[PDB]
DNA sequence: GGTCGGTCACCGACC
DNA sequence: GGTCGGTGACCGACC
């Protein structure tokens, strides 16, 4: 997912807002309740039509908005191909709206959705993940930097595999074979042929589905390349204190510190902050093509002035990728570090 | 790329079975009917 | 609850420390892994017997330490009277060992409790609250700011009543009538109006303390205003007349005025919502001295811009004057030198 | 002071009429209870 | 002061 | 409706 421009009226903390995206490093500065948050939010709510704060769509219209009207458009890259997003939130007439479009090679609008639900369902096919995958690993909102790295070994699976797997394909794979052994079963030479298919199709089943196998193998093979970034990172920023890997029974994540082990939780403040950065942009790294965005708002305050410094140098070196990261902070001391910016007060972009 | 799921899952097999050339097979047939 | 004295070693990432808590304001300040926190969930732990950030006791022994046992020694005073308690944690032997005495003026230590249920039994009934409404009103973690505001209304509630109430006396109190009431109903002329006369206005104050829709919700509202009332005060000096603060348990819990504008805690910016944490902080503070008088905020001005940085200090500030134990914990030197009293811990052991 | 007690007796006065007598029948109890 | 056991009181059940 | 049964909390004693 490649984010390409965002236009906000009247969403959240937001007036009016118009925003191209590009490929390289951006910071959006601003003080607090300017909209920083609210600004990343919006994409949120342009994909998969939720957001972080609020449980109730209409919650998210601006209330001094004068027609109770919140539009969101947003156009995006994927694969190749060129999407667009258009909603209106009414909150007078509790009216809510939304399309997609895709943008072909000619100019004209061929649409794939209309309203909400199935906007919706059709950015989680061609993205891939559901709306927790990306919070979670490349979309990191305000106060949940640390939610994957604390995580129990369950869900960080289930991150792991849809970020690199397609639902869709093994939902309809799983169905479709199941429908060939209910059908070999229906049945009843001939009998003994068709209880030995009920029984290849039975072992490709159990090897595919089963928690418990290649799910198990696979999240290892995906965290293996993760954390071989992350590792490396790490030695970096600690100077070889740190160490990172992922151990089902010992219940996660679990860091070694000058070798002693430790469960994620026991770290502290900066260390967490720190550890989930590198093992968030890690994760970025390794999925680049599927995942094209990086956003984290608001991490690097945990931070003393050593780590934030450090933290930042390793980040400027992502520079260089062809990937819209987009870094929010209030904070001068680390901003001032970047080169492109984007300031936002009251509600607007400024100067 | 490295990472593609089912290029990890036909050497999953290969590590755990004699009989994954039939099994493989029967593997493309149903992604297929699942592509159409 | 006011702390004294607190010596701590192989507690999480400490090594050895001997604290001796003073009036008005400390900063507790050093970089990423000091052991800042790590001596707040010190105070924590001896007192309830529980961490912040590990469900497991033996997880809190340093695993450097050589012997693999974590000693704590916590005096306070509550009520005129001292306590101490001391606990040692063996994560090699899988044993932990607390107890409690009270100090008696003479200095001979008296024997409350023995063992970390006992201990846990005894400080709830001297201290007057469980161990969450310790963690969501005055003693505030790292991470954790906002967890009153946003909270569900019913725990909301659950939480502010429990600091002025008793659950040991009001316990005993309804067993003890329920008891009398049974005894003049098995003690079944003038006598028996005066024998079920009795009994009557027994069960008229009976039906007014314990239906919970009587005084208990009348008592949590008086309670309630009088926190918000300082509440809304502190919000009036902080953010000139923008910001307003109220409780409803139809909408859903605190709910904050945007210049007139409704808008549920939870929609609150990150710097917004600990603007505003930090005000209901200070007034449950305030609110509640003689029976919590210390205040210990961590990690708690991190997602706050410059402004409302210097903004919050200086409020903070105008606590120096009371008699109480209160402590910021910060890594962040700007900060903490707003301030003047500086504890400084480095490599979990206090320095300068 | 915002003592729990210290409200009731308040609170009683204001909607009970045979609270005098009330109130008295809680000091005995709330002393029985000090006691154990 | 901790633990473990005894008894009495109370709600349940079947009489 | 009253009587029989079992289980649950408080208390004193002994470690
Ligand atoms: N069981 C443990 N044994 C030894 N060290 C530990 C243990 N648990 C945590 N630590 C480390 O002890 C150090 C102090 O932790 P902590 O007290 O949370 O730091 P802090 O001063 O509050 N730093 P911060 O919150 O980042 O500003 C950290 O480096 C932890 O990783
Ligand atoms: N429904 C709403 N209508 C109008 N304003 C709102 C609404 N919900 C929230 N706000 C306000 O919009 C402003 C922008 O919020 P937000 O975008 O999260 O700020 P921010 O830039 O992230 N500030 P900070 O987290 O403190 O660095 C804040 O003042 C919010 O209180
Ligand atoms: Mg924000
Ligand atoms: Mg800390």
């Amino acid at each position: 997912m490649r984010p390409e421009r965002l236009t906000v009226r009247n969403f959240l903390g937001l007036k009016n807002v118009d925003i191209e995206f590009q490929s390289g490093i951006t910071v959006v500065e601003g003080p607090n309740g300017a909209g920083k948050s609210s600004l990343f939010e919006a994409i949120s709510f342009a994909l998969f039509g939720n957001g972080i704060r609020y449980p109730n769509s209409y919650d998210y219209v601006n209330r001094n908005a004068v027609d109770g009207t919140a539009r969101l458009v947003f156009q995006f890259e994927r694969g190749g191909k060129r999407y667009e997003i258009i909603r209106e939130i009414n909150a007078l007439q509790r009216k809510h709206n939304a399309k997609l479009s895709e943008i072909l090679e000619n100019g004209k609008k061929a649409a794939i959705a209309a309203k909400p639900t199935s906007v919706k369902q059709e950015v989680e096919k061609i993205l891939g993940i559901e709306h927790r995958t990306f919070i979670r690993t490349v979309f990191l909102p305000q106060g949940e930097i640390d939610k994957l790295l604390i995580s129990p070994p369950s869900e960080i699976t289930e991150i792991i595999s849809d970020v690199f797997q397609s639902k869709e394909t093994l939902e309809k794979l799983e169905k479709l074979l199941k429908e060939k052994m209910k059908k070999l079963e229906n049945e009843i030479k001939k009998l003994k042929e068709m209880s030995d298919e009920y029984n290849n199709l039975d072992l490709l089943r159990k090897y595919l589905f089963d928690k418990s196998n290649f799910s198990r193998y696979f999240t290892g093979r995906v965290l293996e390349a993760v954390l071989k970034r992350t590792k490396a990172y790490l030695d970096i920023l600690t100077n070889g204190r740190f160490d990172i890997d992922f151990d089902d029974e010992k219940g996660g994540f679990i860091i070694k510190d000058w070798g002693i082990e430790r469960p994620a939780r026991g770290l502290s403040g900066g260390e967490r902050a720190l550890i989930s950065i590198s093992l968030a942009m890690s994760l970025a790294e390794v999925a680049s093509g599927r995942l094209d965005a990086f956003f984290i708002d608001e991490g690097f305050s945990s931070l003393d002035t050593e780590n934030k410094e450090k933290i930042a140098s390793v980040l400027k070196e992502l520079e260089r990728l062809n990937k819209v990261i987009v870094f929010i902070t209030h904070d001068r001391e680390f901003s001032e570090a970047f080169d492109r910016k984007l300031r936002i007060t009251g509600g607007v972009v400024v100067n | 790329d490295k990472l593609d799921y089912f290029e990890l899952f036909k050497e999953y097999l290969k590590k755990r079975e004699e009989n994954h050339e039939k099994l493989l097979k029967i593997l493309d047939e149903l992604l297929d009917e699942v592509k159409k």
